[PDB]
């Protein structure tokens, strides 16, 4: 655990910039294996564009940043009804025994890259019927997961912390540089 | 003088609301003359299809006989009678003065059920 | 007076109670035992034989039109030799009331279907055959509703466990959602919340 | 003060709940009279 | 005993072995349209074995009321697989694919675990 | 879904969570309503009128919603009864029956409003009539918010 | 790293031979670095004159339920809900 | 005082929407203050401590095992039609 | 004016109820709001008027939405100002927690005092209810205002008693001043 600087330490600090691989990288090859690197990630998490999917109350919050209070529309994110014209698939509700091959098959149809958000304590690990018969415990067992946001009903602003933190994610994820180095 | 609509879907106006009425009204009582005496149902039916019958032959007005019935529009009197008609040609069958057809199981109305006693 | 206690209703306490008499009087075979509940609500107990004329009669008497029937609830008794008792709810439009007619079942025992008589029984005794597993003869279409295509069992039956016999994940040397015995992570906590003390004296009679 | 959330005294003025129409402009002889000169207008 | 009750599509024995037998007759069917639609790495043999081995293990029953309530599931089976209404991952659950094999030997049972 | 939001805004308030608040209880509220949300749900029920009034300016009147709504799924009244409807889907049939006037409960006998009851029974006479329920709830949230007594919140 | 070998106030740490140490390569261990016990014996005790005292918690309505402790037995009495020590002299 | 655009701008959305136009838009001056003085709740009607005894407000004993209507007939006693309740049209 | 259909009872309305006026005046009205779309116009009227009108739009994260002293979110333990837990591990909150989320394990501590020794909360399996809030009867697990604390993985959302401590020494202003403007409502 670390904490917030104190105002004096962050003067001392410098700007980070936006490039999470830094500034240099001691190589012409490199350098510029990073650069194409960051105008991907800035393409991919511009715009990701989430599934229509919608399975329980959770959904009724998901239009909540349809609303415009919160404005979805505006991070580039927009929702999209095939599974091919989609980046994220947002699991929001209860998944059932009835939605265990369901899901499945949207995930895996759905083209990659593929990142998945958790919205929602039954999408999390089935919340308040996780000891029931017919709902599956998590969205986990049957689909990777890469956001678990945690409310239960998120507010739209937790929903959007959860957005904005896939977009920190796919700002930090790196291809051609690990193909550089592979 | 006609009414222009009921109101509500699915029923029509009637062009002669009176013999339809008085013609169910005489197919309960010819259903209804077959049942014994002793059964409180056909003396029930009777009773209700005599004053409802009386109620149509004394009221030629048709929202008079709406009033003086009380029960509702004459459309759902006409639905009312075809299905006490109905009902008057399946209890003949189904025979329901008798007795029991089943006794009472030992504790299975009982409440709360776990108890010994 | 007394704010605390909910205050009932006389008038319909009284017709009602007329009603149900009345009921008693015109249905002596199929109709077992009429009650009143506290809360003005009438419940008629009836044979099972009589699970469909009654119905037909108080969907066609002329003071009884139950035109709605908004549900119909199973309740689950394994103590008694009958096991599963079915309650037909029936709303009544022109005498602005409700009545419960409850009947018994055994895990074998059909039931004759109400779908001559309300159409909604149409799905909602398929709800009674996927909850519970009581056969209902003459049903149009008679198939597991609510639970899964390749599900055992029935789940609300007091037999079956809370959490089930089996649970469903991802596999990949098959590719598919598989079917495997049932772990939980964490066990479901039983409570003993049962009464040492019993608190109410009028009901051990 | 207010001890508990309740109303001023003096009451609410009316919450409105009526449908009010927009405002209309146009008669449909005038809709077409203005049609038929503007066209007139436009063919000179 | 003796009890009478209310029948459920039989009176007899016989009518009861005649709904089984139409039920592995109408399954019989059902399988070659089974295995070339739903996508299942079973073949037709192996899927009209695994039918033997189900009615193999419910050719133990003798009430007849028992034996209908297994012509009545048998037959919602089959018009769940007429029609497709499921999918390749509930089809396999009847060859328990997923499950690996427990042994029955004493010894084994007290090396692996309390079971 | 803007007023929709400021009324989850609302619930919020009130409860303490915007959508599943956990607030009404057997025995009266949990808690008392906050002070100030006499002033604010005033001031939303005052402009709903004419969001209302707005919407069904761009809704109600257009050729497409009518040919996408009128004459579509005719439902009988004697379907109706016999299926087991309720509610609007009674309503719209031309059925009158409403469960907040038959059978009230939780004090809508002290309160005055209109039941809405359609005609032909299909899209467009249910949309009327859920139109006017939105209306008549604004009415009677009005009158609610003219009368309260101060007192307790739940049972003793 | 010194907070996988850490002790929490409960005492429990992973031993140096388990396999549960393999979760924190990743991940860092979460100690809380303010004990409870010794910021409760850090307070000191509370000197009083009647036979028995109250506690509240120090908060009135949002302390801990009021209790009564009987002062008579030498030494220091502890409050079993906050902690709070008294003693009569 | 409030965020808008100019009255030109305002004086156009009004004509095009066919209504004069309140703002759908929340402001600080017309809502109420977040920090609000702490309120008293205020005592129902069993909270006086001299007269009240539970015996009188329970609520949970009055109630009874249902009425066998038939053995209360044959009980109490040893025109019109039974109607379930009050005529209602909805014709 | 046009006629009605059906007469209305009092205390109901009707739609959809009015007569189509057979005059040539309303005829002519219908005729050129249908050929020179009058309604689309007006629609796209009132379409154009709020174009021009100011968005709901709040620039997160600078701009946050309202919220209330009562909002439910992260689970927290409060501390006595002494520095003391506060704790008793009395088992109300598992008791009453509807999903059974938490999980309670106790023992005397070395002082003689009250005190858990495991405090586990699912929170996965919380629903964010606020029963543990009320049914705390010296006040220490609350819910706080925090509810930006979206992870990536799912065993960073099974909360330990440490984490519970952590979220109640950082939340603690807000927290009590929830509290300060709260608790006569409670
Ligand atoms: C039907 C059709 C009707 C058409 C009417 C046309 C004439 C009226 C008109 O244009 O009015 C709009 C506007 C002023 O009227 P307004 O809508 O009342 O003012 C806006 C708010 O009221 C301002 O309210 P505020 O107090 O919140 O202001 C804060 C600030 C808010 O600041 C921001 O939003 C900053 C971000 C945007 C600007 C970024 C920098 C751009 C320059 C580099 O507002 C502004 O900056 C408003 C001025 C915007 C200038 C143009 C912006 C870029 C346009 C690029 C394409 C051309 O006038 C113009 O934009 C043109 C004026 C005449 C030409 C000279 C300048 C060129
Ligand atoms: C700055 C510009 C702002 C405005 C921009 C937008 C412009 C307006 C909208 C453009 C198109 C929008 C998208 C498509 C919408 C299509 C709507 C539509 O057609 O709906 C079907 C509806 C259907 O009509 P209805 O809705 O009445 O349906 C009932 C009638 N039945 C079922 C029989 C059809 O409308 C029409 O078809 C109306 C006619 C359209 C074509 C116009 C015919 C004009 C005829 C000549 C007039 C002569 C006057 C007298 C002259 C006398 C001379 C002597
Ligand atoms: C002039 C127009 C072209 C400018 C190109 C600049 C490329 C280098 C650069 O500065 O990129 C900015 C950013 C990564 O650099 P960063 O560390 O974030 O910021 C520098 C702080 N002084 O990089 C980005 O944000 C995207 C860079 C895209 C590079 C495309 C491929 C180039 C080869
Ligand atoms: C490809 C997928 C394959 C799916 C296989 C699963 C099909 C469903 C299996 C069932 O329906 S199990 C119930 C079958 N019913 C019975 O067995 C009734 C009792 N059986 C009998 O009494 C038998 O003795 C027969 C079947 C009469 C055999 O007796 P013979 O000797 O006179
Ligand atoms: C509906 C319009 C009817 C008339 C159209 C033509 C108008 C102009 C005719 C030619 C005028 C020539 C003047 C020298
Ligand atoms: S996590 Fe909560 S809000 Fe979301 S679907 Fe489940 S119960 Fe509904
Ligand atoms: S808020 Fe509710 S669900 Fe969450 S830990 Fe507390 S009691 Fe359990
Ligand atoms: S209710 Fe409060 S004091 Fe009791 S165990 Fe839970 S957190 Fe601890
Ligand atoms: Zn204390």
């Amino acid at each position: 655990q670390q904490t917030l600087p104190v105002a004096e330490v962050a003067q001392n600090l410098p700007k980070k910039g936006y490039s999470p691989f830094g500034t240099k990288q001691s190589s012409v090859a490199e350098w510029s294996l990073a650069r194409l690197d960051d105008l991907l990630n800035w393409g991919r998490k511009g715009s990701i564009w989430p599934l229509t999917f919608g399975l329980a109350c959770c959904a009724v919050e998901m239009m909540h940043i349809a609303a415009p209070r919160y404005d979805m529309d505006r991070y580039g994110v927009v929702f999209r009804a095939s599974p091919r014209q989609a980046d994220v698939i947002i699991v929001a509700g209860t998944l059932t025994n009835k939605m265990a091959p369901a899901l499945r098959k949207v995930y895996d149809q759905m083209p990659e890259p593929r990142w998945v958000i958790s919205m929602g304590s039954c999408a999390n690990g089935g919340g308040y019927y996780h000891y029931s018969y017919s709902v599956v415990r998590g969205c986990d067992r049957i689909i990777p997961v890469d956001i678990y946001v945690p409310g239960c009903p998120p507010t739209a602003e937790a929903l959007m912390y959860g957005v904005l933190q896939l977009q920190k994610k796919v700002k930090r994820m790196k291809t051609l540089q690990m193909w550089y180095r592979k | 003088i006609i009414k222009a609509s009921t109101g509500l879907t699915g029923l029509a106006v009637s062009t002669n609301p009176h013999h339809t009425l008085s013609a169910l009204y005489g197919k309960i009582l010819r259903a209804v003359s077959k049942m014994p005496q002793d059964a409180s149902y056909r003396k029930y039916t009777e009773q209700l299809v005599k004053q409802r019958a009386d109620s149509v032959a004394q009221h030629k007005d048709i929202t008079a006989l709406e009033k003086a019935v009380g029960c509702g529009q004459v459309e759902e009197l006409i639905v009312q009678a075809e299905n006490e008609l109905i009902l008057a040609r399946k209890m003949l069958g189904w025979k329901p003065w008798e007795k029991l057809v089943q006794a009472a199981p030992a504790k299975q109305w009982d409440w709360p059920p776990a108890q010994i006693m | 007076d007394k704010p605390t206690v909910r205050q009932p209703d006389a008038v319909a306490r009284s017709h009602l109670s007329d009603f149900g008499r009345y009921v008693a009087e015109c249905l002596p075979k199929y109709v077992q035992k009429v009650q009143l509940t506290a809360g003005d609500e009438l419940e008629v107990l009836i044979a099972p034989e009589g699970v469909v004329p009654v119905l037909q009669f108080l969907k066609d008497h002329h003071q009884a039109q139950f035109t709605n029937l908004v549900d119909i609830a199973g309740v689950d008794v394994p103590c008694r030799k009958n096991r599963f008792e079915v309650v037909y709810n029936l709303l009544s439009l022109r005498y602005n009331s409700r009545i419960r007619v409850k009947t018994y079942t055994d895990e074998l025992t059909p039931l004759d279907s109400a779908c001559e008589v309300h159409k909604a029984a149409n799905w909602y005794e398929r709800e009674i055959w996927d909850m519970y597993g009581v056969f209902f003869a003459n049903h149009p279409d008679l198939r597991r509703i609510l639970t899964d295509y390749g599900f055992e069992g029935h789940p609300q039956r007091r037999d079956f466990p809370l959490s089930g016999y089996v649970e469903l994940r991802y596999d990949d040397e098959k590719k598919r959602v598989v079917c495997e015995p049932l772990e939980l992570a964490q066990e479901f906590r039983k409570f003993d919340l049962s009464a040492p003390w019993e608190q109410f004296p009028n009901f051990r009679n | 003060p207010p001890k508990q959330d309740l109303p001023p005294p003096g009451g609410y003025k009316k919450i409105p709940f009526a449908r009010v129409p927009p405002k209309s402009y146009f008669t449909g002889f005038t809709t077409i009279g203005t049609y038929v000169v503007v066209t007139a207008v436009g063919l000179g | 005993a003796v009890q009478q009750v209310r029948p459920i599509l039989s009176v007899d024995r016989e009518e009861a072995r005649k709904r089984a037998l139409n039920l592995y007759k109408a399954w019989y069917r059902q399988i070659p349209y089974i295995v070339m639609d739903y996508d299942i790495p079973m073949t037709v043999e192996q899927c009209r074995d695994k039918l033997r081995e189900e009615f193999v293990k419910h050719r133990n029953v003798t009430d007849i009321r028992v034996i209908d309530m297994l012509v009545i599931k048998g037959q919602m089976e089959l018009k769940e697989s007429v029609e497709i209404w499921k999918q390749k991952g509930h089809i396999m659950r009847y060859w328990k694919e997923s499950q690996d094999p427990k042994p029955t030997d004493f010894l084994s049972k007290f090396i692996q675990g309390v079971n | 879904f803007e007023e929709r939001e400021k009324m989850m805004e609302f619930y919020e308030r009130v409860s303490g969570a915007r959508m599943h608040a956990a607030y009404i209880r057997p025995g009266g509220v949990s808690l008392d309503m906050p002070l100030g949300l006499m002033d604010d749900i005033y001031e939303f029920a005052s402009k709903f009128a004419e969001r209302l009034d707005e919407v069904e300016d761009v809704l109600t009147t257009n050729r497409i919603w009518v040919q996408r709504t009128e004459d579509i799924g005719i439902v009988t009244a004697e379907e109706a009864l016999n299926y087991g409807f309720s509610g609007v889907m009674l309503r719209g049939s031309g059925i009158k029956w409403d469960l907040r006037k038959q059978q009230p409960y939780d004090a809508y006998n002290l309160v005055n409003f209109d039941v809405p009851i359609g005609t032909k029974g299909d899209c467009y006479d249910r949309y009327l009539c859920r139109v006017e329920e939105m209306r008549q709830s604004l009415r009677i949230i009005d009158q609610c918010l003219n009368q309260m007594p101060a007192g307790e919140i739940k049972t003793d | 790293r010194g907070d996988i070998e850490k002790v929490t106030h409960t005492g429990q740490v992973f031993d140096k031979e388990d396999y549960r140490n393999a979760r924190f390569v990743n991940a860092k261990r979460y100690v809380n670095e303010n004990w409870g016990i010794k910021l409760i014996e850090e307070v000191p005790p509370k000197e009083c004159t009647e036979r028995v005292v109250f506690c509240d918690g120090g908060d009135g309505p949002l302390g801990h339920p009021k209790v009564y402790i009987n002062l008579d037995k030498p030494g220091n009495h502890i409050c079993g809900y906050c902690g709070l020590r008294f003693v009569k002299k | 005082l409030r965020r808008d655009v100019s009255p030109l701008i305002q004086r156009i959305r009004a004509f095009l929407l066919g209504r004069e136009h309140n703002l759908a838009l929340r402001f600080e001056d017309g809502l109420a203050d977040r920090t609000q003085p702490q309120p008293e709740i205020p005592d129902g009607p069993s909270h006086l401590l001299s007269a009240n005894y539970y015996c009188q407000r329970d609520g949970r004993r009055e109630v009874l095992p249902p009425i066998d209507l038939v053995e209360q007939q044959k009980q109490l006693a040893a025109s019109k039609l039974p109607t379930p309740g009050k005529v209602y049209a909805w014709d | 004016e046009p006629k009605d259909i059906v007469e209305v009872p009092k205390g109901y309305v009707y739609v959809n109820n009015k007569e189509l006026s057979m005059e040539f005046a309303d005829i002519t009205d219908r005729a050129a709001s249908t050929m020179f779309f009058g309604e689309l116009l007006r629609g796209f009227a009132v379409t154009l008027a709020h174009i021009f009108k100011e968005p709901a739009t709040i620039n997160y994260p600078f701009e946050k939405g309202p919220l209330s002293p009562r909002f439910r979110g992260e689970h927290a333990l409060r501390r006595y100002p002494s520095g003391e837990e506060r704790c008793i591990a009395c088992k109300l909150c598992e008791a009453i927690c509807p999903a059974q989320a938490i999980t309670i394990e106790a023992e005397e501590r070395a002082d003689g005092s009250r005190r858990t020794t495991r405090y586990d909360i699912d929170m996965t399996k919380c629903i964010y209810c606020g029963f543990c809030q009320e049914a705390c009867p010296v006040d220490a697990i609350v819910e706080g205002p925090n509810f930006e604390f979206s992870t990536e993985t799912h065993e960073e959302l099974l909360y330990n008693k440490e984490k519970l401590l952590c979220n109640g020494d950082k939340w603690e202003s807000e927290i009590a001043s929830n509290l300060q403007a709260d608790h006569l409502y409670r």
